[PDB]
RNA sequence: GUACUUCUCUCGUACUGAAAGGGAGAUGCAAAAUGCAUCUGUGGUGUGCACACGUCAAAUCCGUUUGAUUUGCCCAACACC
RNA sequence: UCGAACCACCUAGUAGCUGGUUCACAUCGAAGUUUCCCUCAGGAUAGCUGGUGCUAGUAGAAGUAUUGUGCGGUAAAGCAAAUGAUUAGAGGCGACCUAUUCUCAAACUUUAAAUGUGCAAACAAACCGGCCUUAGCCAACUGCAAGGCCGGAAAGAAAAGAAUUAGAGGCACCAAGUGGGCCUUCUUCGGUAAGCGGAGCAGGCGAUGCGGAAUGAACCGC
RNA sequence: CCACCGGCCCCGAAAAUGGAUGACGCU
RNA sequence: GCGCGGGAGUCCGCGCACCA
RNA sequence: GGGCGGCAUAUCUGUUACACGACAACGCAGGUGUCCUAAGGCGAGCUCAGUGGGAACAGAUCUCACGUAGAACACAAGCGUAAAAGCUUGCUUGAUUAACGAUUUCCAGUACGAAUCGAGACUGCGAAAGCAAGGCCAGCGAUCCUUUGCGAAGAAUAGGAAAUAUGAACAAAUCAUACCAGAGGUGUCAGAAUAAUUACCACAGGGAUAACUGGCUUGUGGCGGCCAAGCGUUCAUAGCGACGUCGCUUUUUGAUCCUUCGAUGUCGGCUCUUCCUAACCUAGCGCCGCAGAAGACGCUAAGGGUUGGAUUGUUCACC
């Protein structure tokens, strides 16, 4: 799938409130980080002579995965995110041919 | 062991043992929620004069009353 | 097997021996009012707003207009009771009905024989039952019996 | 035999005898048989189930409820008549969100303290049922009131408050307990507020 | 065992929001980013015991009964606002 | 006493599995089906059943007709009509075209039943002329749309085959058993067939004797 | 006197303990 | 996901690490 | 039966399916975990598959006429479509947002997936009426946990119509958390984190379920009948009989799963009795392609007989 790399939708900023230019760029989970709450209680869980304590997931079926635009307007610092259909092969071309 | 798949052998005669009910009147349950808005709109505002003008014509008719 | 949404209508969803073609200007041109008595048949050239192939058929009651639709409300009998179903469809899937065009005729002849009455006109005279007894004048008279070459002529050979 | 499929489901269930211990009630019950009996109103005919009838089905009602009808029906009324009797088969209970009040005539099987306190105040008087029996015997100009039964605990707790448009409350002793997954669109779904019926 | 007792404690008379927090009468005049005035009062409509006012039937031991219906207020309750 | 000795204790270990479960009359009386479940010898859930009622006791009724008005592609029929098969002769001219001709289709059809299935058949409704309101429609309104008020009429539904009812409607609360079925009549799918496996409509046995077919769960009568 | 096609009957029609229109029997 | 090598990406090897 | 095999485990079209709807099988014929910035949106202009007559190379391209779709719409199938829903072209991003509006399909009238009718914002195409919030209808995913986006700067003598909240003795800056909308996945697809062997074996049960006898069936096996093309040097039937077609039997193997799993002792031989006839010998007949002798093919007939040994556990087989 090729997609473009700039799109003009509606803004919907109060100081704008009408169609702009975005630019286009694919989003990307960030780093697990620790002391988050979550993974200080799985810290505290592990430790010990118990083992492992948490299930582990093996058994994968899915080839594909969603893909996550964010769009970042220049006129207001302001980022919207936009969902679009499994694909395999997701490009970012402006030839349009 | 393999058993029944399925079968609708003796469903009908229990359907009919309390009766299939009809269906509730028309002037029942008539709620207007989900209609087209402009129009639901306008109508409220008819139904709020028509209720000021209930009030008015009772008290007309407990004046009358008292003046026999 | 599989139980999509338009399974098992070839033959329901199709148009008759030419008569194809998209909906006409009469069923543009067609007022619907809530209150109304409709039909829902669908016209499979519309492709838009169709109802379920269950409701193909069904007489009911509108509720609701809207720009290019129709609100619908439909008996539909589950198990042990009746549900009143509100679907929503197209204008184009939808048709005045006639089924009271009887019981309406009946109210207006009423009204007209109540104002002959009260003006003292002259009413109609009344039908009498075909049922009775009378005499019967026959002009041909023929004798019914069963002839031998009624049976010579059933043997196609 | 005589096909009379499914003529069981004819029959209803009526109370004939009460389960009350109570040996005026059974007194009252017995007067009131007697006068249904052996008279042409329904005023006693009334008076005589609702006898029967059970302590639930006998709802309490509020004094200024009866205030509030007797003046409603007493707007239209000819100034040269008397006003009518309230009649309540069950309790009559004070109530501190009104103050002023007419003198009324009232009778009932019971009143609290404070309702029969407020009624004296204000300058009506109190009767029993056997008082009302000899004052009018066939039920003449009198006026016949019930308590409300909606609003009670168990009548909010009746139904599935899972289902679409449905609101009734469930059995829990922990009221935070019982929040997310099926009560918010963020925790999977939410029940459905309105259904059309 | 029975008889007696205070404060207190608990369930309830008010709910809602993640939280900081906030918190429910009617009518009239009016249209104020906390408006003003009165307090004997169902917020409105439809369907609705008994009672009151009439009318019509059938029966009558002629005293009255049994059914319908009109109007008023409508109790409990249901539906739509 | 040994593919992990013996003694006491945790231990009355757990069991969706097997066995048992103590008086009498009376009023009522089923299910082996739906959806979800590491679910298939089990549960939860709806249905069938009992109890308790509430409400103005003929009400918003019907496993049935009639009349009016909609829906349909099975049985049958056809190949001299579209799609797909298929035998032979003839004319024009070996091939082809032209009309024919013989036999057909669960995944072919122009046409099209019988049995079905939706709606309606005057009392919160419908019909006929005022008035009030709307921030609805239209160039406008005294036109259309909507909610009300006032007034009238009303075989309360005639006559033409022109319904009938052992015809009180509506609304709740609490809970059991069941969730292995089997047989027959018509319609059927797999199989050479089966007292074989799998379905549709209805009636039965299960849960039921009695009178008949000598004898038989299901046949005939009841 | 020849062909054709119906009723009832007969041939076609062979098993394992002695036996079954229910038994005797019935023309 | 991490380190190395053979405008960035892509590919290939090694050795590491796994709560939907 | 179980195992091996295969998904009938989530799901789509035609048929089974009995002219409303619903309806099963490890029934039949086939599909799905993708693909597309255009193959989405709109306006305009054209008419497709094919056939016939013509034009150097030419036995590709040009021209005229006919052409109800016999073409094409990403993919399986059904339906639908002709100044279009097909082909070409021009401009675009309605594949955005969408105040917790209502509804359909499954259905418990729960959710998920998919779909329908709407109200508000900003737009695209078009002269305009209008059309469009993806490619109609299969193409997908809960709690907890992780991770991303919006609470822009300015202004209130106050928390208000209008300033996101908390870390509970107070205040500042970090850090953590909370409320709303998405993403990382559970294909056993309403969603546990999982390799073998037991003939040394164990327990609770099951005739809901196999191995052996019985029962239904008779495809297979074994016995017959009817017609008559041929063989028989001649001659259809002395003796045979193809191509077809009808039956019988339960001494073979299959098919099923009704009885028995708190037990019906299981292959063969030895011993001993009895029954059947589809007749090898013994008793009578008939007929041959019967000169005699030796034989063949039938009918009545089950009264009486039907052996000794080598190899093999054998039954069977062979000498
Ligand atoms: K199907
Ligand atoms: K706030
Ligand atoms: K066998
Ligand atoms: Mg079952
Ligand atoms: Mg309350
Ligand atoms: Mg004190
Ligand atoms: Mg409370
Ligand atoms: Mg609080
Ligand atoms: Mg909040
Ligand atoms: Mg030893
Ligand atoms: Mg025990
Ligand atoms: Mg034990
Ligand atoms: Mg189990
Ligand atoms: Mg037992
Ligand atoms: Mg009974
Ligand atoms: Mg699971
Ligand atoms: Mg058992
Ligand atoms: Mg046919
Ligand atoms: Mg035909
Ligand atoms: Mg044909
Ligand atoms: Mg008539
Ligand atoms: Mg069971
Ligand atoms: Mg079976
Ligand atoms: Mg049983
Ligand atoms: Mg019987
Ligand atoms: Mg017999
Ligand atoms: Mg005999
Ligand atoms: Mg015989
Ligand atoms: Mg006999
Ligand atoms: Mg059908
Ligand atoms: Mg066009
Ligand atoms: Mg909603
Ligand atoms: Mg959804
Ligand atoms: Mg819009
Ligand atoms: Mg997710
Ligand atoms: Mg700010
Ligand atoms: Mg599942
Ligand atoms: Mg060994
Ligand atoms: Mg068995
Ligand atoms: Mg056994
Ligand atoms: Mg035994
Ligand atoms: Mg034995
Ligand atoms: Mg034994
Ligand atoms: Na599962
Ligand atoms: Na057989
Ligand atoms: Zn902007």
């Amino acid at each position: 799938v090729n997609y473009p790399k700039k799109k003009v939708m509606h803004c919907g900023d109060a100081r704008c409130n009408a169609h702009k230019s975005f630019k286009v760029v694919q989003y990307k989970a960030g780093k697990a980080r620790l002391f988050a709450r979550g993974k200080r209680r799985y810290d505290r869980k592990q430790s010990g002579y118990g083992g492992q304590t948490k299930p582990v997931f093996h058994k994968k079926a899915k080839t594909t995965k969603k893909i996550v635009l964010k769009l970042q307007c220049s006129g207001c610092k302001s980022i919207r995110q936009v969902v679009l259909k499994r694909t395999k092969h997701f490009e970012l071309n402006d030839k349009k041919k | 062991a393999k058993s029944k798949n399925h079968t609708n052998h003796n469903q009908s005669s229990k359907n009919h043992r309390n009766g299939i009910k009809g269906p509730v009147p028309l002037h029942l349950h008539n709620s207007k929620r989900g209609s087209w808005l402009p129009a639901l709109v306008n109508a409220r505002r008819v139904r709020k004069h028509n209720q000021k003008a209930a009030l008015k014509k009772r008290r007309e008719r407990i004046a009358a009353f008292a003046a026999k | 097997h599989s139980y999509g949404y338009k399974s098992g209508t070839r033959h329901l969803f199709a148009k008759k021996f030419r008569k194809h073609g998209v909906p006409s200007v009469s069923t543009i041109l067609t007022n619907i009012k809530v209150g109304d008595y409709v039909d829902v048949v669908a016209d499979s050239a519309v492709r838009e707003g169709m109802p379920h192939k269950y409701y193909h058929g069904r007489t009911g009651i509108v509720w609701n207009v809207t720009p290019r639709g129709v609100g619908v409300i439909i008996n539909k009998p589950v198990r042990t009771r009746t549900l009143r179903k509100r679907i929503c469809v197209r204008f184009e899937h939808v048709r005045k009905s006639r089924c009271q065009e009887a019981f309406k005729a009946k109210e207006h002849q009423f009204q007209a024989y109540l104002a002959a009455k009260k003006a003292g006109k002259a009413l109609p005279p009344l039908q009498k039952s075909s049922r009775l007894g009378g005499i019967v004048r026959p002009k041909n008279v023929e004798v019914l019996a069963r002839r031998v070459a009624d049976y010579e002529a059933m043997v196609p050979y | 035999g005589v096909d009379l499929t499914g003529i069981s489901k004819k029959s209803r269930v009526i109370r004939h005898h009460t389960y009350s211990t109570n040996p005026y009630i059974k007194l009252l019950i017995k007067l009131y048989k007697f006068l249904a009996k052996r008279t042409s109103s329904g005023f006693n005919k009334v008076v005589y189930q609702r006898l029967i009838k059970s302590r639930s089905n006998r709802a309490p009602i509020s004094l200024s409820r009866i205030a509030v009808v007797m003046k409603r029906k007493a707007v239209f009324t000819a100034k040269s008549k008397a006003a009518p009797i309230a009649v309540v088969v069950g309790d009559v209970l004070d109530d501190v969100r009104m103050a002023r009040i007419p003198a009324m005539r009232v009778c009932a099987l019971r009143f609290s303290k404070s309702a029969r306190q407020s009624i004296v105040a204000a300058g009506g008087e109190c009767l029993t049922f056997d008082q009302l029996a000899m004052i009018a015997p066939t039920g003449k100009n009198t006026y016949l009131l019930r308590g409300r039964k909606s609003g009670r605990e168990s009548v909010r707790h009746f139904g599935a408050s899972g289902v679409p448009g449905s609101h009734s409350k469930p059995y829990a002793t922990n009221r935070g307990k019982e929040t997310k997954r099926g009560r918010r669109t963020g925790r999977s779904y939410k029940r459905k507020a309105f259904r059309h019926v």
